[PDB]
């Protein structure tokens, strides 16, 4: 398929490495009970193992001659091949929360700084303006766009202190 | 009392208080939604 | 110094605790020999119950090194 | 005020003696001798490690470099409020004398004094390395 | 020897002088300050080079300032 | 009658202090014609722990 | 005062000890010696620069003889695959019997050691076949050492020393190092490839003796000075041919065949000829660029003048650099050595995978230690080279007459240089350690298909570009409707391919998720690197916390503990610093090196492909077990010929841990501890008759850091040297 | 003519690991302690 790669769905070697885990574990539970404490155990692994692997070839990844996923990560190819789940989504997934908890952070830092005593404001946190701020920070990118083009996102090269030259 | 919730707002005790909720989020997920590797 | 003992005992009582609800001694007192000591269980979580380890007497769980199931044999 | 003559023949303090002392330097090159006046018998710490007894009156010390010499006068002013003096003794015989220069120790401003070593400018008004390079040693721009 | 140097912005704190272990500084009569006396340093063949001076200096940049140079049995600080 | 009032804030131009570009409070200014007569405090200290120190009249500017 | 050293008296009037080991290392710092001036210090330079051609004959020379005198070339060119070449004889009174016995091998008549430099392969192509070929050019070499040896006397007698304007004539000098010493030696050396070594290599012998009386083609020069230059190409060696022989040779001298040669699995010496022809005519042209005596060509000065762009964007440009390069020799040596320590890793790049020398890839351990060994050669280089533009800085760079050119302005944004230098060290170290660590409790918790694996599709998609049809791009050279296709096609692409294609050697190996995470480790050591050493060089001349550090000069001990501590301030520690991540990086880059390739040399690339996500497996599989061999080379029961490198192994980690002491522990407490050996020494009776003459001190604040950063790298180098050659010979040879 | 005779090593292996580093020891040490008139 891509760069060589086959559907882990029609891979050998990937539906081999599922029988190797339940050999393995099926080896040690014939050594309990049949409704044991231990036997419950090992037989929800055994569900749990088979329902990932049906998942990930439901999933329609890529195997290499290892028999494992392999992820692609050129949106051109993912969104060409119907791989945008693997690394393509979960870009924009994380950038969202990365940039809330950072957008929030800061909206909290300029908070106190007009406040008499910013240092104490920060060991001993304001929970209720935390809780505010946290709430806000869901339409960050809006906020953090808006102050961009404004110009107030940056602050001026002569109020920046710097080394001499 | 006003002091003792001043002691919870402070540093260590707020961290401690959001990442054991950040970390039971996460590991809460998990437990109901096992092995995630693909958005799908 | 009372703080300190406090804090002992809380330690010395989570593993007496341990030993009665997470433990395969009842089991160990019969079969010492053949069965290894274990008084801690771990959750399955993100795959970790892998570290339940076959310790012996119908009972999985890490095996431990500090001799507290000799201890409690002797007394 | 003028420069004080060392007196060799001054009692020393109560002390028993130690491994601290004097080395094959003083005996070649230099040592140092701190000398005061105690008002009453009393008990003080070696720089060199150890106690002694100070006598009533002239007290006298050999060390073997200078700052054994003031680290015994800090304690001598702070603690028993004694004013001490020390020289430089050479092995030929010569001795020179020091703290007090000028008999004022240096914390407090007198007249007389000449400055030295004073650079009429600040530490950002100094020209760059490249201009003082190939000076015929190793010289930095502060020294110019 | 180490080099010694005193800046015109001193102010006369007198810190430098006390916290000086060999005696190398001194103050001087000046006109240049509110204190009317600045730090000399004309001893400094007995320079050791620990820059406690430097650490007791109130200025900002530091008013004196010490450059290691050439060692010696005295700035070496060796009792043998 | 020289230099900025008191209380006033102004902004360091001195390249070798730890408050350059930053701004400060005017504390006094000596009208003796010494070298740096204005003094200038800080509300966040430098890596001694200062927060004052002396500035020329033209090492320093107003707040703006 | 001490008469040494004679060129600074500041450490002449030392009394203690600091005075023997600053004086040695001072020595070779000329702008720092006593009476210095500008003219008298490149004489200087010119002079030691004749010291070091002469010793670099010499070193070439020694090779020679001795494998001709030791060595066993003469049987070596015979079977090449099947014998180990032998550098040296041994001769160590120390041995036992079973070491004589141990190290007796090749059918030589006593102990040797087998070489790994890989100067037969070399030798051996270039034409030579006999002893007496190998002792002429050693004494050829002794000899031009010593014409270079007198050279540099010459030069410093009074009719001859040039004048400080000689040295800074830069169009002149750049003219005949283009046209003469690159452009004419490599038409010289084309010379040898159509006259020498092509000849030997079918089977006739051309040698100073009848050199002058054989054709080096049918139709000699008529094809040349007629244009017909086509008929120089015609009947190349075919892929029969017998190297070495005349059986399937051909008789084609200059040809782009492209790909390697069949039986020795490396490049045609037609097309080293071609290759070198080409650029010859290239660097002869390039040296006529620059003005002179004659009136033509360009000025550089000029040049630099012209390009500032209009808009402002680079501020004066490059106004002034003319006077800051051709003034500054810091300037010069740090992109002399920045150009060639990126041209030595060009070359363990392209040696490994383009094999120049005949039977080079079959020599396992050659390849191995000849990749590592530039490699680590050229990460030292670029180290220096930031260094010395460290030094630049503080002791030639002017602001005054660099106002607002590049170079100034690079100072004017530094932060913003260095903070997203930061954020790229931290970002590629936070996820390439998370992915490795995610993949490591995958396989701890018994689940690989849960493991993180990223296609290296970007790599791939360069490796179809070039003709690999393995991964199905279908891109360029790997789609035959292409142009790019067709117009190679009847060149060198046929060869090319064939070689891309051939998954048995290093031509564009196959990669995978595996050298997906070591590839961006390997980005996080350059970063990191970079990082380190740039910061060293734009604060070099101040900071917050020392505005003034340019005063001070590169290298000092530190400021004190005021201000919050200012250890490891001065720019000559970043440059300290930045040694251990080189160290790491090229580390890095050798182990990916020898692990990929001992899995390709076996023939199971699986267990790379397999092991390598995660870091389990390179302990595993590659640091413990191909450490079986070599930690036996002597036991309770024997020892062997891998006894030396067992010893050598442990002689790297007793030197690597030795620089601990130096690195952990500093100057004060032994300043104290000598202090009582000093009282020990003079109290004992029957000893303080004898005195010393230098006054016993602790190294210095900085001396210690160099001794630590000595030993640090002196036992990394020897540990993985030993292991390197251990684990490669005795896996094959 | 070149072939150095089989003996060579017994001779220069201890002359070059022995005995001249020997004498330049010697011939540094002096020199370093040496003072200048
Ligand atoms: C990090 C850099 C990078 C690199 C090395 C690649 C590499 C690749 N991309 Mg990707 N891509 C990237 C980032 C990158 N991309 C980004 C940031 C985006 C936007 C989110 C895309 C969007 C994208 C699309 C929409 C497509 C590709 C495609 C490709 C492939 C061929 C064309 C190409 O991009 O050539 C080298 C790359 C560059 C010079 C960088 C810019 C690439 C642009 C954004 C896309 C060019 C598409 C091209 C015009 C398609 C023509 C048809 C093709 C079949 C020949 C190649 C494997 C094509 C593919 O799937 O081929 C099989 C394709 O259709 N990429
Ligand atoms: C670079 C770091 C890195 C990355 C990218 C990942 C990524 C991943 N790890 Mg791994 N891991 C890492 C480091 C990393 N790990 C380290 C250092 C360790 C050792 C402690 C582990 C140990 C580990 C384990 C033991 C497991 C993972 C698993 C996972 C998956 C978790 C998915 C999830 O929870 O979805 C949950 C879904 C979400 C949406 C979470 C975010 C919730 C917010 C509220 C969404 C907001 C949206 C707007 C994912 C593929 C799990 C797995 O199955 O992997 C295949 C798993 O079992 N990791
Ligand atoms: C030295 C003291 C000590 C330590 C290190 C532990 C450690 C542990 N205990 Mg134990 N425990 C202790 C003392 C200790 N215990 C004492 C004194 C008691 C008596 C009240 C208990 C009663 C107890 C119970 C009832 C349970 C544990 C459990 C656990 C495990 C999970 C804890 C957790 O994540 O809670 C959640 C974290 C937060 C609430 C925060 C963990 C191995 C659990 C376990 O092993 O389950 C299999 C479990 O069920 N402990
Ligand atoms: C044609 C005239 C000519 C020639 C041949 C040279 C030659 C040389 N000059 Mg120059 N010089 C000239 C004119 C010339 N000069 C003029 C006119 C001036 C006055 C303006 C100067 C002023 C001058 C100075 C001031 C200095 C030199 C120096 C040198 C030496 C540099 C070091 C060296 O050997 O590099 C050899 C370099 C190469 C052969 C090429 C290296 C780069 C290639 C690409 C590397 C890879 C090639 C190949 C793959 C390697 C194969 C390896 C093998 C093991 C297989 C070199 C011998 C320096 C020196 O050492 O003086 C003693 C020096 O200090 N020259
Ligand atoms: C052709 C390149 C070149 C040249 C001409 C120079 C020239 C110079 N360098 Mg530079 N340098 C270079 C390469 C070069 N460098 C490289 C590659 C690096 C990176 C490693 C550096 C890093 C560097 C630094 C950090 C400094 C210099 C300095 C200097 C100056 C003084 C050197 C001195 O006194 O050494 C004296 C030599 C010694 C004290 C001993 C050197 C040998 C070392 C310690 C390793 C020894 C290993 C040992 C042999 C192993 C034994 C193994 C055992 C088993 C037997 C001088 C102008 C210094 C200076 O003053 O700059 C202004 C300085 O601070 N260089
Ligand atoms: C294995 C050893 C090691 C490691 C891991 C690091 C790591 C780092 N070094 Mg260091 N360094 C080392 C050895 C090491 N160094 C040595 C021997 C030297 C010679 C003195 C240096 C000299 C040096 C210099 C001079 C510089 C660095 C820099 C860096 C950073 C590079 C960027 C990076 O990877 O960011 C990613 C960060 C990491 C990989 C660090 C580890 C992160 C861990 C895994 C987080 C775990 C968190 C988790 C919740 C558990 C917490 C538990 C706890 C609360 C109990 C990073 C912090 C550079 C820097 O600071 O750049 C900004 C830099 O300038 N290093
Ligand atoms: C820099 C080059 C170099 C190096 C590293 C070596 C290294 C070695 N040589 Mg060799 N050698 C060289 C050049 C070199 N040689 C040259 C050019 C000659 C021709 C005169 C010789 C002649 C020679 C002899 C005759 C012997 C060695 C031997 C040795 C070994 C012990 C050292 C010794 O006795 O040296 C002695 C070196 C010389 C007599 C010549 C030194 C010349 C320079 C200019 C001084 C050692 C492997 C010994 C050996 O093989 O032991 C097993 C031995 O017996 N060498
Ligand atoms: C290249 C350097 C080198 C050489 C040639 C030798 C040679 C020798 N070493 Mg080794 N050694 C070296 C370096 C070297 N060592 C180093 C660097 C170290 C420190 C790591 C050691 C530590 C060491 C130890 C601890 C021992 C040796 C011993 C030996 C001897 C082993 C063979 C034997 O049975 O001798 C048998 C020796 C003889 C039959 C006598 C040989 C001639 C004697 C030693 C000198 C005669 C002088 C003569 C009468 C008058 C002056 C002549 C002169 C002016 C020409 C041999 C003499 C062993 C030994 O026996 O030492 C005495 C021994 O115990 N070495
Ligand atoms: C849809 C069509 C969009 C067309 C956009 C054209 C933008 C042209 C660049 C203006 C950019 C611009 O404003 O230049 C201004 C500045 C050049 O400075 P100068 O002082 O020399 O010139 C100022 C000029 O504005 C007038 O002389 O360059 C830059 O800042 C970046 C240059 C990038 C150079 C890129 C080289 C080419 C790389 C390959 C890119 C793909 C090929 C096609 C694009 C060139
Ligand atoms: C600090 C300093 C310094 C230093 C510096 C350095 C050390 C640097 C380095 C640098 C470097 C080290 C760089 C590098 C670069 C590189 C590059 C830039 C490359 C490029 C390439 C290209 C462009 C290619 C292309 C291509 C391809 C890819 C393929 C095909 C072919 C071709 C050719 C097309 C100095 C001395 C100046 C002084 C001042 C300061
Ligand atoms: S140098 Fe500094 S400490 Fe000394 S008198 Fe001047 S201001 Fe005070
Ligand atoms: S460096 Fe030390 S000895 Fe020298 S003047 Fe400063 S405090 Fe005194």
């Amino acid at each position: 398929d891509i760069a060589g790669l086959t559907p882990c769905s029609e891979s050998k070697a990937y539906a081999k490495l599922e029988k190797k885990e339940l050999k393995t574990l099926e080896k040690r539970l014939k050594q309990y009970e049949a409704d044991s404490a231990p036997a419950v155990a090992l037989k929800a692994t055994m569900e749990r193992t088979k329902a990932r692997f049906a998942n990930y070839a439901k999933a329609g990844l890529l195997c290499g001659n290892d028999g494992l996923p392999h992820l692609i990560a050129d949106p051109g190819l993912a969104l060409k091949y119907g791989h945008a789940g693997e690394v393509f989504i979960p870009t924009f997934g994380f950038l969202y929360v990365a940039g809330y908890i950072g957008y929030v952070g800061r909206q909290y830092l300029i908070a106190v700084k007009g406040e008499a005593k910013p240092t104490d404001k920060e060991i001993i946190i304001d929970v209720p303006l935390a809780t505010k701020l946290a709430w806000q920070g869901a339409g960050w990118p809006l906020a953090a766009v808006q102050e961009l083009q404004r110009g107030t996102l940056l602050e001026k090269e002569e109020n920046i202190t710097v080394s001499p030259r | 009392m006003k002091d003792f919730t001043t002691y919870l707002s402070t540093a260590p005790v707020i961290a401690t208080i959001w990442f054991t909720f950040t970390a039971g989020l996460l590991i809460e997920i998990n437990r109901y939604f096992p092995d995630p590797l693909v958005f799908s | 110094h009372f703080g300190q003992l406090g804090i002992i005992f809380i330690w010395l009582s989570g593993m007496y605790f341990h030993g009665a609800r997470f433990s395969n001694y009842e089991a160990w007192l019969s079969d010492p020999t053949h069965i290894k000591p274990s008084a801690q269980v771990v959750w399955p979580i993100v795959g970790q119950e892998i570290l339940n380890g076959d310790v012996g007497g119908g009972f999985q769980g890490i095996q431990i090194t500090s001799g507290f199931f000799q201890l409690w044999r002797a007394s | 005020w003028t420069v004080p003559t060392l007196n060799p023949d001054t009692p020393s303090p109560i002390f028993g003696g130690s491994t601290g002392g004097l080395l094959r330097k003083a005996q070649t090159e230099e040592f140092y001798v701190i000398t005061w006046e105690a008002k009453k018998e009393q008990i003080f710490e070696m720089p060199t490690g150890g106690a002694a007894i100070m006598r009533q009156g002239p007290n006298l010390l050999k060390f073997g470099k200078k700052e054994q010499c003031l680290a015994l006068t800090t304690q001598l002013r702070n603690k028993f409020k004694l004013t001490p003096c020390f020289y430089r003794v050479f092995p030929d015989g010569k001795v020179q004398y020091l703290h007090p220069a000028d008999g004022v120790y240096p914390e407090k401003v007198n007249a007389g004094r000449v400055g030295a070593n004073q650079n009429m400018r600040r530490i950002g008004q100094n020209v760059n390395p490249i201009k003082v390079k190939f000076s015929g040693r190793m010289m930095s721009p502060a020294e110019i | 020897a180490h080099i010694v140097k005193i800046y015109d912005t001193c102010i006369g704190c007198t810190q430098c002088v006390r916290a000086c272990p060999l005696d190398v500084l001194e103050m001087v009569p000046w006109d240049g300050c509110k204190a009317s006396q600045m730090a000399s340093a004309p001893r400094t063949e007995d320079c050791v080079g620990c820059k406690r001076c430097e650490t007791a200096c109130p200025t900002d940049f530091l008013s004196v300032r010490v450059y290691l140079g050439s060692e010696s049995t005295r700035s070496m600080g060796l009792s043998y | 009658e020289v230099g900025p009032k008191r209380g006033s804030l102004v902004k360091i131009l001195r390249p070798e202090s730890y408050w350059f570009n930053q701004v400060g409070k005017v504390v006094s200014v000596d009208q003796s014609g010494v070298r740096y007569p204005v003094v200038v405090r800080f509300e966040n200290q430098n890596y001694a722990g200062v927060t004052t120190n002396n500035y020329a009249l033209d090492e320093v500017v107003a707040a703006k | 005062t001490k008469l040494f050293p004679k060129f600074s008296q500041g450490l002449a009037q030392d009394p203690t000890t600091r005075r023997i080991w600053y004086g040695l290392a001072m020595a070779h710092d000329f702008e720092s010696h006593d009476g210095m001036t500008e003219e008298n210090l490149y004489q200087k330079i010119f002079a030691s620069h004749f010291g070091q051609l002469s010793i670099i004959f010499l070193w070439t020379s020694g090779n020679l003889f001795h494998v001709a005198w030791q060595g066993n070339f003469e049987q070596w060119v015979t079977d090449p695959v099947h014998i180990r070449p032998i550098a040296h004889a041994i001769w160590d009174p120390h041995f036992g019997q079973p070491a004589v016995e141990a190290f007796t091998r090749g059918g030589a008549s006593g102990p040797v050691n087998i070489s790994t430099s890989g100067v037969y392969q070399w030798w051996y192509t270039i034409g030579m076949r006999t002893n007496q070929d190998l002792y002429v050019g050693s004494v050829f070499l002794a000899l031009v050492s010593a014409i270079f040896l007198f050279a540099g006397w010459l030069h410093l007698q009074p009719n001859f020393q040039p004048s400080l304007s000689w040295f800074k004539d830069a169009e002149s000098r750049l003219n005949h190092h283009l046209s003469g010493l690159f452009g004419v030696s490599s038409l010289a050396w084309t010379g040898h490839l159509v006259h020498v070594a092509i000849p030997e290599s079918r089977g006739q012998h051309v040698g100073w003796d009848n050199f002058l009386s054989v054709l080096p083609h049918p139709q000699g020069l008529t094809p040349f000075f007629t244009g017909n230059w086509a008929a120089y190409a015609q009947s190349p060696d075919t892929a029969s041919h017998v190297f070495g022989t005349a059986q399937g040779s051909g008789q084609a001298i200059l040809t782009f065949l492209g790909g390697f040669h069949p039986q020795t699995q490396s490049l045609w010496l037609t097309d080293m000829a071609h290759h070198h022809l080409a650029i010859a005519v290239i660097f002869i042209v390039a040296g006529h660029m620059y003005r002179t005596n004659f009136g033509i060509g360009h000025r550089m000065q000029a040049i630099l003048e012209a390009h500032t762009p209009p808009s402002g964007s680079l501020g004066a440009g490059h106004k002034g650099l003319f006077d800051t390069v051709n003034n500054s020799l810091h300037f010069q040596l740090g992109l002399a050595l920045a150009s060639v320590g990126t041209i030595t890793s060009l070359v363990a790049q392209h040696m490994y995978s383009l094999p120049p020398y005949a039977f080079q890839a079959i020599d396992f351990t050659t390849q191995a230690a000849l990749y590592t060994h530039h490699q680590y050669i050229a990460g030292f280089i670029m180290c220096g080279a930031f260094a010395h533009g460290a030094i630049f800085f503080i002791r030639d760079y002017d602001p005054e007459q660099n106002k607002g050119n590049v170079l100034a302005r690079m100072l004017d944004h530094k932060e913003a240089l260095i903070s997203h230098l930061s954020w790229v060290s931290l970002f590629l170290g936070f996820h390439t350690l998370g992915l490795y660590v995610h993949n490591d409790v995958m396989q701890a918790f018994g689940t690989p298909e849960k493991q993180i694996l990223i296609e290296p599709v970007f790599a791939q998609w360069i490796q179809a570009a070039h003709g690999k049809a393995l991964y199905g791009f279908d891109f360029l050279l790997s789609s035959k409707t292409s142009a790019a296709f067709a117009n190679g096609q009847s060149l060198w692409l046929p060869g090319w391919l064939d070689a891309i294609n051939n998954n048995q050697n290093s031509l564009f190996l196959t990669i995978g998720p595996g050298d997906f995470l070591v590839h961006h480790a390997i980005a996080l050591g350059l970063h990191t690197t970079t990082l380190i050493l740039v910061k060293g060089a734009l604060d070099a001349r101040g900071s917050k916390l020392m505005p003034d550090k340019k005063d001070f000069g590169y290298s000092f001990p530190c400021d004190g503990p005021g201000r919050g501590g200012t250890c490891d301030i001065s720019a000559y520690d970043a440059f300290y610093l930045a040694v251990f991540w080189m160290l790491n990086t090229i580390g890095w880059v050798t182990f990916y090196w020898h692990w990929k390739h001992l899995t390709l040399w076996q023939g199971n690339v699986a267990q790379f492909d397999e092991s390598s996500t995660y870091l389990m497996g390179w302990l595993r599989d590659y640091l413990w077990l191909n450490s079986s061999q070599l930690i036996n080379g002597y036991n309770p029961f024997g020892m062997n010929s891998l006894s030396v490198w067992a010893w050598t192994f442990l002689f790297g980690h007793l030197i690597y841990a030795t620089g601990f002491m130096f690195l952990i522990s500093w100057r004060g407490y032994w300043q104290e501890l000598i202090e009582t050996l000093v009282w020990a020494h003079e109290k004992t009776p029957l000893a303080n008759l004898v005195y010393w003459k230098d006054k016993p001190v602790a190294l210095s604040i900085v001396q210690a850091r160099l001794v630590g950063l000595a030993h640090f790298s002196v036992g990394y180098i020897f540990t993985y040297a030993a292991f390197l050659i251990a684990s490669t010979s005795g896996r094959f040879g | 003519p070149f072939v150095p005779p089989s003996w060579a090593p017994s001779v220069f292996v201890p002359l070059t690991g022995l005995v001249l580093p020997a004498i330049a020891m010697a011939t540094l040490f002096v020199y370093i302690e040496k003072e200048a008139p």
